[PDB]
């Protein structure tokens, strides 16, 4: 039932069945993944955040 | 002895045109068994014989229920 | 095609069925006769193509329901849980051996 | 098993793109004109000639969809005619609560309906999508007007403008927070 969202060493732990259970209610949100963005739409309203501070090399 | 059926049931001859070669079995028409039908009464079979359509009688329960051994 | 049974020769069938005994009540009915009726009014330009038995109950009558009255031929079952009417083959087997019937739709 | 007749076999989906079947109903639905209107099948019929041991190559229903000859017997490799068959259209229905009143529209050929005494459903058919859902709008618009569809159908004609089913964006507990 339940997954931690771990924010950089922490532990909030919310259970889901796409519904979650969490502080208020029960609640919707709706994800379009991309390459660089992530895509959040909850209910009639849609948002859209940036990936993008520190230059990582991907490989060994 | 169950009345209520014995007052409706209907003979399935061997030979209709000679009684003493026996009778195949005790039934009803469809008629007379489609209201004990509705009850649990007897156990018997739907059958087509001898050209007409007969209830084949299998089993008398006696419908009252304490009569019997 | 004339019939049903010419229907099955020219594409392949082996089951001639020219009447159809329906275990059912409601829309299904209603949608499926038009349904059936459509197609082999597309079929044959005859919507009694096949001709319909229906068993019949008590409690759905009264109200009048539309899908009654468009069947060929009735016999009366007991009503209520589906261990009295519908599925009462016995009853359905009278049904089948009187008439007889070649097929049941459920 | 050796199925012999129209039947709807159920699966869940996940994004993962893995699938789960759920059972196999081995009888007619009651919203199966869904697929009828999208894919000229009938199914009743299909079921009736089924039971008459006609071959799927040879069922009408199928042949308009498989791009074939309306009256030849060349059997149909299924798998090699995959292709063919892009749905025609759109097609919504909607559960709305004699015993079966059929409510025809006259706002829309292509959508007609029904409300039952008790409970019914409305099939609302369109060239696409969008035209679909424009015409079920109207139709519902219109549906609250009617009777047996007033008090149930106006919750209902709510939960269908939200963006979710614009989006076909929904789940199994999609309605229940709706209201």
């Amino acid at each position: 039932n339940s997954y931690v969202v771990i924010m950089n060493g922490s532990c909030v732990e919310v259970d889901v069945h796409l519904l979650l259970s969490y502080d208020g209610s029960s609640y919707t949100t709706y994800m379009k993944e991309e390459v660089d963005r992530y895509r959040i739409t909850i209910g009639n309203k849609t948002c859209v955040f940036e990936k993008e501070s520190v230059m990582r090399s991907p490989s060994a | 002895l169950a009345e209520e059926i014995r007052h409706m049931f209907h003979v399935a001859w061997v030979d209709p045109e000679d009684p003493y070669k026996g009778y195949r079995y005790l039934y009803l028409t469809p008629q007379d068994y489609k209201r004990v039908s509705a009850l649990n009464s007897v156990h018997c079979e739907h059958v087509e014989d001898e050209g007409e359509s007969r209830y084949k009688i299998t089993d008398i329960i006696g419908k009252e229920e304490g009569i019997g051994p | 095609v004339a019939s049903p049974a010419e229907f099955v020769t020219r594409f392949g069938g082996n089951k001639v069925i020219e009447k159809v005994l329906i275990a059912n009540n409601g829309i299904a009915a209603v949608k499926c006769m038009r349904s059936i009726r459509r197609w082999s009014y597309e079929m044959f330009r005859n919507e009694r193509a096949i001709r319909f038995v229906v068993m019949v109950t008590p409690e759905d009558l009264k109200a009048n329901a539309e899908y009654i009255k468009m069947a060929d031929h009735y016999v009366p079952v007991p009503g209520g849980p589906n261990n009295n009417n519908y599925a009462n083959v016995e009853l359905i087997l009278d049904i089948a051996k009187r008439i007889p019937v070649q097929a049941v739709w459920a | 098993v050796g199925y012999v007749s129209a039947g709807t076999v159920e699966y869940l989906y996940s994004q993962d793109g893995s699938f789960y079947f759920l059972e196999l109903n081995p009888r007619l639905q009651v919203e199966h004109p869904c697929t009828e209107m999208v894919a000229d099948v009938n199914l009743p019929a299909a079921q009736l000639q089924i039971a008459m041991g006609i071959p799927l190559y040879r069922i009408k229903d199928i042949r308009m969809m498989y791009g074939v000859s309306p009256w030849g017997d060349s059997p149909i490799d299924f798998e090699d005619s995959a292709h063919v068959p892009c749905p025609r259209g759109h097609v919504i229905a909607a559960r709305i609560t004699g015993t079966v009143q059929e409510l025809n529209f006259r706002s829309n050929k292509n959508v007609w309906g029904y409300f039952s005494v008790q409970f019914g459903h409305c099939f609302s058919w369109g060239e696409n999508r969008e035209e679909a859902i424009s015409n079920m709008v109207v139709a519902l618009k219109e549906l609250s007007i009617r009777g047996d569809f007033r008090t149930t159908v106006e919750y209902l004609i709510k939960l269908l403008e939200t963006e979710s089913f614009q989006m076909n964006r929904i789940d199994t507990g999609w309605l229940d927070r709706l209201i």
